[PDB]
């Protein structure tokens, strides 16, 4: 099973790929710019700040950038934010780190969908992609349940919705199709969507179906402890991995250990004994393995000599 | 001890005797790493050959405090909850705890009125109740809908702070409670609990207005995000705020400006009020500039 | 060519206003004390042919206050008809110069600026880049008529002008590129959905450090009807100077003034729309130092894509 | 790209030539008794990822001269690289410029200006205008490194690159735009028809009053033999400093040197050449404010159609 590491602290890359490489991960997400590095690109004196912007190039191989890591937009970078002040320098941020990953020849980066008004974001990403060819994917990180709906019921004068809203469970399915629907169905926009504690209704799930999904982001913190102390999942988390494991998605696992009597690869080992314990595929499974949505000209054996 | 301090200054807090406690992070370059310091002579900031005790962290530091005299609490980027103790010489930085209970960075960390509880937020939207002689996490919270920016527990009452959050959100919290949290325009970005009036805190927000809650007054003081809010050790306490427009501003009662300094050339990030003189405020920046301000 | 410069000249309503605000300025800034000892430095800013030279002329006169011109104009043809003028008929008093406003060196500082730089979406022939490229040689209490300027738009249903724009397919570019570009249009079989709300807004000189012309607009339509978006008509508004005003906007068109049509900014795709829904639409103002360009796209009641991206089919030249 | 700067940095008979040149100039500009005292300032323009500024810096250290080092580079993805390498290796000895060399204010006046903006048909990336923006920060006795550049011509014979070029129609665009524009090629598949001839050339500083990067040139090519004309393949050469040059013509092409690939100007139809006949080709070199581009036809021994008139299927962005 393809596997990536996702982490927003990377004292060294040398040392984190060597770290993350060595638990079983094919790849590692992360910051190309440090994440709480805000920038300023129009008001003196810290327009002016002294450089380097971040860290170079020159400490990982081109085919290690090609190849073992999925870049990340920064955490401030809101080009839908209120004030223009923050909308401006969130919009030239973009475009930096957007440009940087193309430098790097990286073959992913992570951009977040995670409130309903993305407009800004799709524009400044469509201006993007028609500078050049570069081919390279961008995962739009998009959870099953908005955090607005997945919040716990502590605050006293502002309770949760106790009340089943059929649509409005499903208002991430609209994030994401108001935003890929701005953006003209680009094949390089795709979706990396984030699996939380409790699934919501099949319906919710099944919107997702026929969408281009090319990455599932586990959280550790979804993850149960068994009888011996180790990570597992919930029966209906692994019927839901099952689903993925047949579109052919790559994990991406999240979040510190919260089992930490436990090596952290446990996550992953995991994650791989359920790869190896998937239900085996049929005869017809079998021999259409390669023509999987690929389309073709139907026979024509009268007009045609075959 | 570091041979060399990271250029993006993070923190500076004055313990009693006037020694100063400084933060820093090296948020470019190579490593992206952190260091605590400590400089019993404040004018010898932030050269290292001149420090009482310095150490070099895993990961950066996002935010400090003091625990008591010589207890150092972090915040840090890998997601850890540090607690850093000051040995008999005070002349080594030495670790306690690093208990990795985030999933992302640690925004904000404050100590409770106990002294033996802490209260740390997190981009990864919860927040938690430490207790810090037994090294675990009381309680976690996920009230808010997006990023913790700040945290502020009460000056006095031991089961209360304050939180604010990218979701809109200002939560005023009591842990006696069922239901702990309670709801209180622009993104809040900065709180400050009054140290003599027990209902009384101060907000900044993402636009560069300060206003005061009695649980409005409000004055437009900075053109960008107000970063911090720190009250002087006075009877009738100024108010000190630092923004991201690379300034810093004394306000008094009314929020009323004093006092202005320019004396940043990059993001101004803390502010600390001397103990030993009170017309004296410290500000350290990402310009890796330790200035002494004479307020008047 | 010169015959569009002659259709400009035929509006006789454009050219009063001007005369009228030329006027009004030159009494607020000189008076009757200093009207013999004080001579207003005027800087008409592509001035074509000249008809602008000839209403600060006949400003002046009315207001009887003494101006020195300047003539500056880029099109070297327009530059042949205003050299003829200047020898024939103008004299020393107005300086024919034959350059791009942006690059001029100007001899002297200038008391007020005048320009009519308009299109029918009021900043969309680069008016602002133009008069900020000039603004160095305007004195610290200098005057620009015009002083501001506003855009409007109005969502509109036509069956008629979606299958006009179809139409404009052409040979060897994108198959959708006519969706993605605005159209000067006399609008007359069509139906205008919701009110007509600003859009973007100018004002001269700029006395801002930050100057930045990109901008970002959302509007919040309110539909009355059932029906079928099919674009946006846009319009202006101009000060000229104090009361004295030009519109293209229906409600405050300006009477008898025919130098713009409106501008209409087609959707590849038509939208449905439900009696009591808002239209929501995104306009965009982008550049880059050698092009400048609209960007658009409609949020509700449904998302269309983002129209002429990067200004893939449309640009303004710089 | 990074990958990109990381393949020019695999030719170290490059920067051995760079290198080489600037070791002859430093003893040239400063002799032994000025050799502790004198501090030559070396201004590395579109410095990259660095390569050139650590072949000065190996310059130096070779001549035993002093030298204070500006890199200039507009790509601020490279500039990351110049900055971390600055920091970690070069230090004060060095000063990073993040900005166009035609727009940047320079501090002080250089020396020496070593650049590497060269094409496979020398000018083809623009080194003359970047040069000639940059020439006004170096010193009046100042010297450019390289000092001049000359482009070459060959007619070819070649149905297999003609059947290659044609495959390149592609959809939105002119139906024989594809023959309208040069291709970097190693070509192989061919016939050279004629000895190759001096198209264009460039000198730096360009001491001249009336600057004009623009060309207009006529070549003539003995045939020898009966053949079809597909196109014409360009080379270049180089004089880094004196005897120090750089070459991609056949006859003395730089040993071990892969940094460039011959191009290939095509022609939209094969012409049929009879031996003992003259291939009569004129090329332009063109330009606006905006954009740089080249022009060609054969008028002998029949006439071709001008290929990319006003530059309609190929520019090269200023
Ligand atoms: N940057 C520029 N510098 C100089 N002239 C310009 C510039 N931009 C536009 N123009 C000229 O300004 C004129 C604009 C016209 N539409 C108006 C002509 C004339 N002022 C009238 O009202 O009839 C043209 O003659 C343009 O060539
Ligand atoms: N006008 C300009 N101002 C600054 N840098 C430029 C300019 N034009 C081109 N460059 C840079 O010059 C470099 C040209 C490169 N092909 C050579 C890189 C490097 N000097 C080497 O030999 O490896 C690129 O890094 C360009 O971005």
């Amino acid at each position: 099973v393809s596997s990536g590491r996702d982490l927003n602290c990377v004292p060294e890359i040398a040392d984190t790929l060597g770290a993350v490489a060595k638990q079983g991960f094919d790849f590692l997400c992360m910051p190309v710019f440090h994440p709480r590095f805000k920038r300023e690109f129009i008001q003196e004196p810290a327009k002016n700040r002294p450089g380097p912007q971040t860290r170079s190039d020159l400490l990982l191989s081109g085919r290690d950038w090609n190849t073992l890591i999925v870049g990340k937009l920064s955490p401030w970078i809101r080009p839908d934010s209120k004030v223009e002040k923050i909308r401006r320098n969130s919009e030239a941020a973009m475009l930096q780190e957007l440009n940087f990953g193309a430098y790097l020849g990286l073959p992913a980066f992570l951009l977040p969908l995670n409130q309903e008004d993305n407009t800004n974001l799709a524009r400044v990403l469509t201006n993007h992609i028609h500078t050049g060819h570069h081919s390279s994917m961008f995962w739009m990180r998009v959870p099953l349940v908005a955090p607005e709906d997945l919040r716990d019921d502590i605050i006293e004068n502002a309770p949760t919705t106790h009340t089943e809203e059929y649509s409005g469970e499903e208002k991430t399915w609209m994030w994401w199709h108001n935003f890929r629907t701005l953006c003209d169905y680009s094949k390089r926009i795709a979706v990396a969507l984030e699996i939380g504690a409790d699934l919501p209704s099949n319906h919710v799930i099944d919107r997702w179906l026929g969408e281009p999904i090319k990455a599932a982001i586990l959280p550790t913190s979804i993850f149960l402890t068994n009888k011996k102390g180790f990570p597992v999942l919930s029966k209906m988390h692994q019927r839901l991995i099952f689903r993925l494991l047949k579109l052919e998605v790559q994990f991406i696992i999240t979040g510190t250990n919260h089992h930490s009597e436990k090596e952290f690869c446990s996550y992953l080992q995991y994650l791989e004994y359920l790869s190896q314990n998937r239900p085996p595929p049929n005869a017809y499974e079998l021999f259409a393995k390669g023509y999987e949505d690929y389309l073709q000209s139907p026979l024509q054996p009268l007009m045609d000599n075959l | 001890a570091p041979a060399c301090m990271e250029r993006q200054l993070e923190a500076a807090r004055y313990r009693s005797d006037g020694a100063l406690l400084l933060g820093a992070s090296s948020l470019s370059g190579r490593c992206w790493a952190g260091s605590l310091w400590l400089f019993k002579d404040p004018c010898a900031a932030p050269n290292e050959g001149f420090c009482s005790a310095g150490v070099q962290t895993e990961a950066g530091v996002a935010d400090l405090t003091w625990v008591g005299e010589r207890g150092i609490l972090v915040a840090s980027d890998s997601g850890a909850v540090e607690l850093w103790e000051l040995d008999e010489n005070e002349t080594l930085i030495v670790s306690k705890f690093c208990k990795y209970e985030h999933d992302d960075i640690v925004s904000t960390v404050s100590v409770l009125s106990s002294g033996t509880q802490a209260v740390s937020g997190s981009k990864d939207i919860c927040i938690k109740v430490w207790d810090l002689a037994q090294q675990v996490v009381l309680s976690s919270y996920r009230a808010h809908a997006a990023q913790v920016t700040c945290v502020a527990a009460s000056p006095h009452k031991d089961s209360v702070f304050l939180s604010c959050s990218e979701d809109n959100r200002i939560l005023l919290w009591d842990t006696r409670c069922p239901k702990p949290a309670s709801q209180i325009g622009y993104l809040p970005t900065s709180l400050a609990w009054h140290p003599q009036q027990s209902e009384v805190f101060v907000f900044g927000d993402e636009n560069g207005t300060v206003s005061l809650v009695d649980t409005v007054l409000s004055s437009a003081v900075h053109s960008q995000c107000v970063t911090g809010l720190v009250f002087s050790p006075h009877s009738v306490p100024f108010l000190a705020s630092l923004s991201e427009d690379c300034s810093l501003a004394v306000l008094d009662s009314s929020l009323s400006e004093l006092f202005r300094s320019q004396a940043h050339r990059d993001f101004v990030r803390d502010a600390t009020w001397s103990p030993l003189n009170h017309s004296l405020l410290t500000t350290v920046g990402w310009d890796h500039q330790v200035v002494h301000h004479v307020v008047p | 060519e010169s015959q569009t410069y002659e259709v400009f000249e035929k509006d006789p309503i454009k050219y009063s206003q001007y005369q009228q605000a030329i006027y009004k300025c030159l009494l607020d800034r000189v008076p009757e004390e200093e009207k013999d000892t004080n001579v207003q430095v005027l800087m008409v800013l592509g001035a074509g042919r000249g008809p602008l030279v000839n209403a600060s002329l006949r400003a002046a006169k009315q207001a009887d206050r003494r101006i020195k011109l300047y003539a500056v104009e880029k099109n070297p043809n327009a530059v042949v008809t205003l050299e003829n003028w200047q020898f024939e008929e103008w004299g020393s008093q107005v300086t024919v110069v034959s350059s791009d406003m942006r690059e001029w060196v100007a001899p002297e500082k200038a008391d007020i600026i005048v320009s009519e730089l308009l299109g029918s979406f009021a900043d969309n022939e680069l008016s602002p880049e133009c008069l900020d490229g000039a603004q160095h040689f305007l004195k610290d209490d200098g005057v620009s008529i015009p002083g501001e300027y506003t855009s409007f738009l109005a969502p509109i249903s036509s069956s008629k002008l979606y299958n006009e724009v179809r139409a404009c397919r052409e040979k060897d570019r994108d198959p959708e590129a006519q969706f993605e570009m605005p159209y000067v249009v006399r609008l007359h079989n069509f139906h205008q959905l919701s009110a007509p709300q600003p859009c973007f807004t100018f004002s001269h000189p700029n006395r801002d450090p930050m100057i930045d012309n990109n901008r970002y607009c959302t509007l919040e339509f309110p539909v009355e009807v059932n029906t079928v978006l099919h674009g946006f008509a846009g319009y202006f508004e101009t000060v000229l100077y104090q009361d004295i005003t030009l519109s293209i906007r229906p409600e405050t068109h300006s009477p008898g003034m025919f130098s713009w049509f409106p501008i209409l900014f087609p959707i590849k795709q038509p939208i449905t729309v439900r009696e009591g829904q808002t239209i929501c639409v995104r306009f965009w103002r982008c550049s880059n130092s050698k092009k400048v360009w609209y960007e658009w796209a409609v949020t509700a009641p449904v998302c269309s894509a983002i129209h002429n991206p990067t200004g893939r089919s449309y640009t303004i030249g710089l």
